């Protein structure tokens, strides 16, 4: 929208690129804005359709994510980057609101530029926001509904089918309803003295292309991506109480200390330092066969030498994997990490609670590649999710799909309190900040009244993307939400309303405790805070500098 | 400007449509290689090769297409091969059609993607049952059965005039490589190729081909029973981790350091005399000095060996790979070997490895063939894995489904019944289905000539009344049934077929629009 | 002697004052080392 440029003036000169100011920043910047937010607003709800990006070296990435979107996208634009920088935030701590931050944010810059040029200075328009925030939170904590008279997981399971929707993994969304949620809860830890936490990325994600996604397979127990590295070893240990080895020291000729230079004056030593070198390895090894363990997991490669005896002893060898993967196989199966092989005493010796237990340890060809099922941990239980499609490029989607839907189960177990999704709560707050700020009014009226608006542009959004009529859709939602506010609590009916709307599928307007879709509270909250700030810091900004590189 | 974006971006419909139009043109090259009467296709490599072969697996792997949706479905055709094997082409074509048949939609009806794959997701499960009560199980014991149906693939290919003598050579390929559930793998099979030569003469071997001559002229190049031990380390002198750096203070020090070198690679040849192995093979390349005290004691010496060949010659004698000299014992000595004898050819020398054939881990076995040039054999080697990779489906699934396109027809028929009893909204895209299945069965008419309207006209009719069985005839371009037609295909194949097109799909249709070039 | 630390993510409002030294650098946890330690003396190491 800006034409003509800028007339460049000599008595202002300052070294590098011209320096731009008065209403011209804020309209690059709103410019810039919705050239990131036009993104997104393609990709949002379950009628959203995903864009493609080209690497230049002919990969391409499909993904629904718009944290991924925007990360692929590098903005010159110095106030563009805030944005981007939004979602990498949004996704690394709530994990969910990923593309509704982005708009919503968006539409928070688009309106305020308007009214900074009805002369209201933009403090006080910042003022307004924040007044309507701290208003709006205490909304949401009304609305809140914890969880009872439920059957079994239902509740975690329609809560997850939420997530899944707007990506590929939502028509199949029933079946992997179940896999997601009892993938968090073998994983279910104990620390900070009684609190309940869930690691991130625990559950493995394993890329294997064929038959279906609906015939994916949910492994009681942690699954490692690795190769056998003789293949005259056995890839099935039958029977119980299998042991596992997680150890960090590889097996290898290695090189003496580099501070060390060894001269002989004799030839007759040659043949006794030259085959210590291999027997100084040959101890480790030797107390670790005779404890009887089945399965060494080693994180570094090991040489030809030491696989003999493995094969003998029929113990199947490892080679280079994950660090953080073989913590997980320890703690699940018993056995303790050691980085360093030694003991109190000045003398080697292997103990036996160095060994993890499980049920059994196979290994499972998935198309061309082969990978370690480990079932059954004993001390405590884990989970791996193989996902299948039809090509690779949809299995990196899935992954991002399944990684969503675990940040989202994993804040649902954190609070008891849940709202409604789907535009319930977006259109919730609109009515609720018109009759705010009816008291105050003065200038501030203004501010206030448009900050209840741009939350607007999350329901009218997905009746886009669906190709039907959004303004009887957005006519309904402020229908049953305006004349329920005051309502008093007694006589009921009521209340009973605005608590549902806005279904993409059949179009009509729904409850939607009975349709099952529900987000929970921390995904609302923290989304408006890092919204504002990113509002907050482009609003204030009224001339922008740009310094030519050297 | 701003950051890396527009240019000329494609919104609305049209980025669809670009989809589509892009995704057809792949099933369009190869759509003369499905069916018997099949083509070939002639591709030049950026390296100067050749590659001609009728497999839609091999063509689009070396074909360079640049385009954000066509190559999505070119990663399709390594989903048949590592999953299966067989059914490359077909996968294409179906997924090609299926873009188009079932979503011409859009570009008129402007119906929302998602309302189609909601379609798709229930017409995939209908889809499986039909294939379920049309397919009939064949006993796996039976060798008159698993001929007809490893020359399923082969009827497609060009040694269909071998037939009768490629059944032999892929029944005892599979045969041998399953252990005792059943389950066998492709790494132990040898691709080997032997330039020019009869195809009859061409016979499966036990063992490991080597194309090394022996070492030294008194090695014996016949032997009645071979004893074969493997070494990974080198026979000559190790140098060492660290450097050694002897100090000489006296003369008579330096010659002993060289006399200890003779006598140390004595030392370990001395240790190997324990178990009197005749043949030893060494991973890493040898002496010339260790091989005099090796050939004193009747061992045999041969050049350094691949790691790939060592695990199937340990699978075939039975032997056990040692590292150390020191530990070697007379339970790790292979035994229960053949012939070892060595025939020359003029390219190379070969070494044959024979085994005695008489519960253990799982043997392995070389494949030799001989043809008419070296790109034949290439061709061969291509057929041998999709026609020994439907004797794997048979084993792991004794299901048999129908061949000859009486698969794709017989869903098309039972969506269309169902079609009208669901009405919806979805009726359309449901229906639409059975439009996609029906081209797989007419791309053998075109192929042999005849009318596809008036064929495929009474296939329909007499798929209801006379069985579930009626398809094609590939040379005749009649209407024959699968019973009589002699020729099976397992299901896995039509499984894998029906899903990956499916699948695929659905990614296509949420595409909204597309950005080329924005970074690495 | 006022030490600022930065932390990239969160929001303003958690900005808060801790009671003593705040540790800036992170433990190495390559070999398990305990995280938490109830009622411990803390060290200063100037050699290797």
């Amino acid at each position: 929208m800006s034409q003509l440029f800028n007339n460049s003036r000599s008595d202002t000169l300052f070294l590098g690129g011209e320096k731009i100011s008065g209403d011209d920043i804020r309209n690059q910047n709103v410019l810039a804005t919705m050239a990131v937010a036009n993104v997104v607003k393609s990709s949002l709800g379950p009628v959203g359709l995903d864009k493609m990006l080209v690497d230049d070296i002919g990969d391409f990435t499909v993904t629904n994510d718009g944290a991924t979107i925007l990360s692929l996208l590098d903005v010159q634009h110095p106030a563009g980057k805030i944005l981007v920088e939004l979602a990498q935030q949004q996704d690394r701590e709530i994990g969910d609101g990923t593309t509704s931050v982005v708009i919503i944010a968006s539409e928070l810059l688009k309106r305020a530029n308007e009214l900074v040029k009805n002369k209201i200075h933009p403090t006080t328009i910042i003022t307004g926001f924040r007044v309507a925030l701290r208003e709006a939170i205490r909304f949401i904590n009304e609305v809140l509904s914890t969880s009872v008279d439920t059957l079994g997981k239902e509740t975690l399971i329609n809560i997850a089918k939420t997530s899944m929707s707007s990506k590929i993994i939502g028509a199949d969304s029933d079946f992997f309803s179940n896999m997601v949620v009892d993938a968090l809860l073998a994983v279910k830890t104990q620390n900070s003295k009684g609190e309940i936490k869930y690691p991130v990325k625990a559950v493995n994600v394993l890329k294997a292309h064929g038959k279906s996604a609906t015939e994916s397979l949910l492994v009681p127990g942690y699954a490692l991506n690795c190769t056998v590295a003789s293949q005259a070893m056995p890839k099935r240990i039958a029977g119980g109480n299998v042991k596992i080895a997680c150890l960090d020291l590889n097996l290898q000729k290695a090189r003496m200390a580099m501070g060390v230079q060894i001269n002989i004056d004799d030839p007759e030593q040659l043949e006794q330092i030259r085959k210590r070198e291999a027997g100084i390895v040959l101890e480790r090894v030797k107390k670790i066969i005779d404890a009887g363990a089945q399965v060494v997991l080693t994180t570094k490669g090991i040489d030809d030498l030491c696989l003999k005896e493995f094969v003998e002893a029929k113990i199947m060898g490892v080679r280079r994997c994950k660090k953080e993967d073989l913590r997980r196989i320890a703690r699940a199966t018993g056995a303790t990490l050691v980085s360093s092989m030694s003991n109190l005493e000045g003398e080697e010796t292997f103990e036996s609670s160095y060994l993890g237990l499980c049920d059994e340890v196979v290994q499972a060809k998935f198309s061309d590649d082969e990978c370690i099922l480990i079932k059954g941990t004993s001390k405590h239980s884990s989970s791996s999710i193989i996902l299948r499609g039809a090509n690779d490029y949809s299995l990196d989607e899935m992954e991002r799909s399944l990684h969503d839907s675990l940040s989202v189960v994993k804040r649902t177990l954190e609070s008891g309190n849940v709202v409604p999704g789907g535009g319930c709560v977006e259109a919730a707050l609109n009515i609720y900040l018109d009759n705010f700020a009816t008291t105050v009014g003065s200038r501030e009226q203004l501010a206030i009244a448009e900050f209840a608006a741009a939350l607007l542009i999350i329901p009218k959004t997905l009746a886009v993307n669906a190709a039907k009529d959004s303004s009887e859709l957005v006519a309904k939602l402020r229908s049953y939400h305006a004349a329920s506010q005051m309502a008093k609590p007694e006589d009921v009916k009521r209340r009973s309303y605005r608590n549902y709307g806005l279904d993409l599928i059949r179009g009509k307007i729904v409850d939607e405790i009975h349709a099952g879709v529900l987000e929970p509270t921390i995904s609302k909250v923290k989304s408006l805070k890092s919204a504002l700030e990113a509002c907050v810091a482009i609003l204030r900004i009224d001339t922008m500098i740009t310094v030519d590189p050297e | 400007v701003f950051m890396n974006a527009s240019q000329e971006r494609t919104t609305g419909r049209q980025a669809q449509i670009s989809n589509i139009t892009a995704a057809k043109a792949v099933a369009d090259v190869i759509r003369t290689c499905l069916g018997p009467k099949a083509m070939l296709k002639m591709l030049l490599d950026p390296m100067g090769g050749l590659v001609l072969t009728n497999d839609g697996h091999a063509i689009l792997r070396e074909i360079d297409v640049a385009h954000p949706a066509a190559k999505s479905m070119l990663e399709l055709s390594r989903t048949q091969d590592e999953e299966v094997g067989d059914g490359t082409t077909t996968v294409i074509i179906l997924a090609g059609e299926i873009l188009a048949q079932c979503a011409p939609y859009l570009i008129e009806k402007n119906i929302h993607p998602v309302i189609i794959i909601q379609a798709l997701k229930k017409a995939l499960t209908d889809a499986l049952e039909v294939i379920k009560q049309v397919s009939k199980p064949v006993d796996v014991e039976n060798d008159a059965a698993m001929k007809k149906l490893i020359q399923a693939s082969i009827g497609t290919k060009y040694v269909i005039h071998w037939s009768e003598k490629m059944c032999e050579l892929a029944l005892d390929a599979v045969k041998t490589v399953r252990k005792d559930f059943e389950i066998d793998i492709k790494r132990y099979v040898r691709v080997e190729k032997i330039p020019g030569g009869d195809v009859l003469d061409s016979r499966v071997l036990k063992g490991v081909l080597l194309n090394k001559d022996v070492v030294h002229p008194k090695m014996s190049r016949h032997i009645e029973n071979p004893r074969v031990v493997l070494l990974d380390c080198p026979l000559e002198y190790k140098k060492g981790e660290s450097q050694t750096n002897i100090e000489i203070e006296k003369e008579e020090d330096w010659n002993r350091i060289l006399q200890i070198e003779e006598e140390q690679v004595q030392l370990m040849c001395e240790q190997i005399l324990a178990v009197r192995p005749t043949l030893v093979i060494t991973e890493k390349g040898v002496s010339d000095l260790a091989q005099h005290y090796l050939l004193k004691g009747g061992c045999s010496v041969l050049r350094r060996v691949k790691k790939s060949d060592n695990n199937r010659i340990a699978r075939v004698t039975g032997a056990t790979i040692v590292n150390r000299v020191e530990d070697l014992k007379e339970s790790d000595v292979g035994t229960n070997c053949g012939l070892f004898k060595v025939e020359m050819i003029g390219d190379e020398y070969f070494s044959f490895l024979d085994n005695c054939k008489e519960s253990g881990l799982q043997k392995a076995c070389t494949i030799m063939l001989r043809g008419g040039s070296k790109d034949i054999l290439n061709e061969i080697d291509r057929n041998l894995q999709d026609a020994m990779a439907v004797a794997r489906n048979v084993m792991l699934s004794p299901s048999l489904s129908p061949g000859g396109g009486a698969t794709e027809m017989a869903v098309s028929v039972k969506l269309a019944e169902k079609a009208k009893q669901l009405e919806g909204i979805q009726q359309w895209p449901y229906q639409a289905v059975a439009d996609a299945m029906e081209c797989i069965p007419r791309t053998l008419i075109q192929n042999a000539g005849g009318d596809p309207i008036r064929l495929l006209s009474q296939l329909r009719a007499k798929h209801a009344q006379g069985n579930f069985t009626t398809g094609i005839d590939g040379d005749k371009g009649k209407i024959v049934d699968m019973v009589s037609y002699g020729i099976w295909e397992p299901e896995v194949i039509k499984q894998q077929s029906v899903k990956t097109a499916i699948e695929s799909a659905c990614l296509l249709l949420r595409v909204d629009d597309i950005v080329s070039g924005v970074r690495k | 002697d006022i030490r600022l630390v930065k932390k990239v993510g969160g929001t303003i409002d958690d900005t808060e004052m801790i009671d003593g030294v705040v540790l800036t650098q992170t433990a190495i946890k390559s070999a398990g080392g305990p995280t938490r330690k109830e009622k411990a003396k803390i060290g200063l190491i100037q050699f290797q």
